[PDB]
């Protein structure tokens, strides 16, 4: 036991400007020898955690000055000075002062940047897909900012909203944009029966929706 | 260094008994104690033991049961959905911080089914982007390449979703117009599960 909660749960922040995240305990941190065993890791995604920094303050091997720890007793802070794309993923914070060792629930940061328009891609159904029965109408919206996007689905100008799915994608380390593809699905009859096959994206850089289609 | 070496999925129908090893290197194994952490994809990070004098964590107390010696095993017992999650291996001594790669275990009565891969092509632009449809595979844990890895710079991986029972996902790389068709591209989709590997060459 002893709950560790962090603070905030999601930090959006631009390149270049200070972070701060919180983590606070339901318990004194401080051993009866006198050390905090209080630690931060920082877990990218499809990664195991990685240790940033141990007992409050002290860096491992590797971790830059950017990165500072603070506090005592119940109340501690992670700093990050100059936010760099690099640095995005889930900041965990640690105790094992007390037996079992209880980790906290994470800090997404997430970094602020300037508005992207996605760039839409619409592609019909291949033939080896067609030939097992199945169409699979797809759709990519990529390199947008902010994660807020609206699709939809008009099959000659009547919209579907059966049978399709959609994945996002975490922000891109690379230039901080989202992505998502949206996928409709239909038999190889229902498709042949149709001639447009439209996505539209609502998007706040636009006050027009971003279309795209190909015909039958 | 310390390395950590941790199979990389496990599949088992529930109810039965599972038993993960981590084979450490790089140290002498015999100065640092194993920890063991499980995360279920919502976040969440738990700690379950450590070890052959084993210290537990009494929530974890009937499920896991430390082994060693090279080699640290970790076998968890009567597994339930709820038993899926990705499990660690770790020296988390101060200074000394290593992590396996960790091992994810899907317990399911679920039978393994290889993807199928259809080629996503489409016309106009200064780069022109393609993508591959990876869909009905079981368990997750795929893996899309394209030219062998070597094409990384535009590559937008999206996340599986379970569509009808099977998992369903897509892969897209953008290359300048110039080179395509004019160059092909494929993708390489890889589902260790099932030992499937299958190549897409992109044509239009
Ligand atoms: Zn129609």
């Amino acid at each position: 036991d002893v709950v560790m909660t962090q603070t905030p749960l999601s930090l959006p922040v631009s390149l270049g400007d200070q972070a701060s995240i919180s983590c606070r305990s339901s318990q004194s941190l401080v051993h009866s020898n006198g050390n905090t065993y209080l630690h931060w890791y920082l877990q990218k995604p499809g990664q195991s955690p990685k240790l940033l920094i141990y007992k409050v303050s002290n860096r491992f091997s590797g971790v830059p000055d950017r990165f500072s720890g603070s506090g005592s007793g119940t109340d501690f802070t992670l700093k990050i000075s100059r936010v760099e794309a690099e640095d995005l993923g889930v900041y965990f914070c640690s105790q094992s002062t007390h037996v079992p060792r209880t980790f906290g629930g994470g800090t997404k940061l997430e970094i602020k940047r300037a508005d992207a328009a996605p760039t839409v891609s619409i592609f019909p159904p291949s033939s080896e897909q067609l030939t097992s029965g199945g169409a699979s109408v797809v759709c990519f919206l990529n390199n947008f900012y902010p994660k807020d996007i609206n699709v939809k689905w008009k099959i000659d100008g009547k919209e579907r909203q059966n049978g399709v799915l959609n994945s996002w994608t975490d922000q891109n380390s690379k230039d901080s944009t989202y992505s998502m593809s949206s996928t409709l699905t239909l038999t190889k009859d229902e498709y042949e029966r149709h001639n447009s096959y439209t996505c539209e994206a609502t998007h706040k850089t636009s006050t027009s929706p971003i279309v795209k289609s190909f015909n039958r | 260094q310390v390395q950590l070496q941790q199979s990389g999925a496990e599949l088992v129908k529930p109810g039965a008994s599972v038993k993960l090893s981590c084979k450490a290197s790089g140290y002498t194994f015999t100065s640092y104690w194993m920890q063991w952490v499980k995360q279920r994809p919502g976040q969440g990070l738990e700690w379950i033991g450590e070890i052959s004098y084993t210290n537990y964590n009494q929530k974890f107390k009937g499920k896991a049961t430390l082994t060693v010696d090279s080699t640290a095993y970790m076998q968890l017992s009567s597994l339930t959905s709820e038993d899926s999650a990705v499990y660690y291996c770790a020296n988390l001594r101060g200074y000394f911080d290593y992590w396996g790669q960790g091992t994810t275990l899907t317990v399911s009565s679920a039978k393994t089914t290889p993807p199928s891969v259809y080629p996503l092509a489409p016309t106009t632009g200064s780069s022109v982007t393609l993508g591959c449809l990876v869909k009905g595979y079981f368990p997750e844990s795929v893996t899309v390449t394209w030219n062998s890895g070597s094409l990384s710079s535009s590559v937008h991986t999206f996340p599986a979703l379970l569509q009808s029972g099977l998992y369903t996902m897509s892969s897209s790389v953008t290359v300048p117009s110039s080179t395509w068709p004019s160059q092909t591209v494929t993708c390489s989709v890889a589902h260790p599960a099932s030992s499937t590997t299958v190549d897409k060459k992109l044509e239009p």
